[PDB]
């Protein structure tokens, strides 16, 4: 079972590490969401292959410009995190996130992942949003957005419903085994 | 690890590692502050666990078991040592603190009124020093570690030996060599936001709302110089 390296990048409450923890467990922590994640090593078997997948985040990072590279290496598959009721997270993809992870990982397939789409139909999401001006990130703008950074795909899921999380991480073993 | 520490931080959460008569006691703030302190205590607890992986079995089994340089197996696990006495009395501390906040009668039902006392004195003066001193150095020498392991198993193949069998237990799946060499770069990113969560908990005693903010600006202190003095090192 060849091993492969998943790591997931993006702004503070971006919701990458809800997404790491609801994968690793299964289902949306009943008592205690988790504050942090440690790592883990996911058996999953995509259209007939067996891989062991390395989960590792970034979370706590985010300020540290010289300590943040030292999760990048062997990196296989990279998950490009963005929430959907944070519009200005989308704006820091091809500024900040895409300029980093193709200096440190040239050549490495990144998946534009679009976390929190169940508050794209909240009320109180709309309400807060509409205030400064703004609306939910729309599935046009994250596939316009994976199309200008060079991104392998676009998806979208949420950490809370569990709705599209199994399909990106399987998806995301699909292209750490492209060569 | 030992068995006691094991069982005693088993549980997903503290709601569920006290008894539940004993959590029906508590106001929900209570519950949720206590959820926090226990994620940092086992995660702590964790940690110590992969720095005595990195000393015991791989370092000392590479010194016992293999023909290799004293100087390669110090460049495969570099500060290991310090690391490991470092957190060893911080998790010492954390662990009777614990033991202290105990209910008279039980070995799992407990309460801490105080932690920011602890951490203020962990991530303060000389002791943290130490510790700034030593995640620098060894996150200027991580890449320079994860270059020389990949070297060595990709030339030798009695280490390639002795790297499957230390790794065959399902208890090592996530504890590899390079998986634990950044496990400890990781780690010193998590407090700042344990300790944000655990403050956002603890409104109820002023002096401790005021503990939790001044070790919460130490950490980030220590964190800003220890992201000041990386210097990457090559072979
Ligand atoms: C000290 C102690 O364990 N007290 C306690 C209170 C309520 C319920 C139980 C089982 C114990």
């Amino acid at each position: 079972a060849i091993r492969k390296k998943l790591v997931i990048v993006g702004d503070g409450a971006c919701g990458k590490t809800c997404l790491l923890i609801v994968f690793s467990k299964d289902q949306f922590p009943e008592v205690y969401v988790p504050t942090v994640f440690e790592n883990y090593v996911a058996d999953i078997e995509v259209d007939g292959k067996q891989v062991e997948l390395a989960l590792w985040d970034t979370a706590g990072q985010e300020d540290y410009d010289r300590l943040r590279p030292l999760s990048y290496p062997d990196t296989d598959v990279i998950l490009m995190c963005f929430s959907i009721d944070s519009p200005d997270s989308l704006e820091n993809i091809p500024e900040k996130w895409t300029p980093e992870v193709k200096h440190f990982c040239p050549n490495v397939p990144i998946i534009l992942v679009g976390n929190k789409k169940d508050l794209r139909n909240d009320e109180h999401t709309r309400r807060e949003l509409a205030k400064m001006k703004q609306e939910p990130v729309k599935p046009e703008e994250g596939r316009d957005m994976a199309n200008r950074i060079g991104a392998f795909g676009y998806m979208e899921c949420s950490a809370k419903t569990k709705d599209g999380v199994r399909e990106v991480f399987e998806m995301a073993t699909r292209a750490a085994l492209q060569a | 690890s030992m068995e006691m520490d094991e069982k005693d931080f088993a549980a997903d959460s503290w709601s569920l590692a006290v008894d539940s008569s004993f959590l029906q006691q508590h106001k929900k703030e209570v519950m949720k502050q206590q959820d926090v302190i226990y994620e940092l205590i086992q995660t702590e607890l964790h940690h110590v666990r992969t720095l005595k992986i990195m000393t015991r079995l791989f370092r000392t089994g590479m010194l016992e078991e293999l023909h290799l340089e004293p100087g390669v197996v110090q460049g495969l696990f570099p500060c290991v040592d310090e690391l490991s006495d470092i957190h060893t009395r911080f998790l010492s501390q954390l662990l009777e603190r614990r033991r202290q906040a105990l209910c008279p009668g039980s070995t799992r039902n407990f309460v801490i009124h105080r932690l920011g006392d602890l951490l203020i004195s962990q991530f303060s003066g000389p002791s943290a020093e130490q510790m700034c001193k030593t995640y620098s150095e060894f996150c200027s020498r991580h890449s320079k570690a994860l270059k020389l392991y990949k070297e060595l198993y990709a030339r030798d193949k009695r280490f390639q030996q002795f790297i499957r069998k230390v790794t065959r237990p399902a208890v090592l799946k996530r504890h590899g060599v390079q998986e634990c060499i950044l496990l400890v770069t990781q780690r010193i990113t998590k407090y700042p936001l344990l300790i944000s969560r655990i403050l956002q908990h603890s409104h109820g005693i002023e002096e401790e709302r005021q503990d939790l903010t001044t070790a919460l600006g130490l950490v980030k202190e220590l964190l800003s110089n220890v992201d000041e003095g990386i210097y990457q090192l090559e072979k």
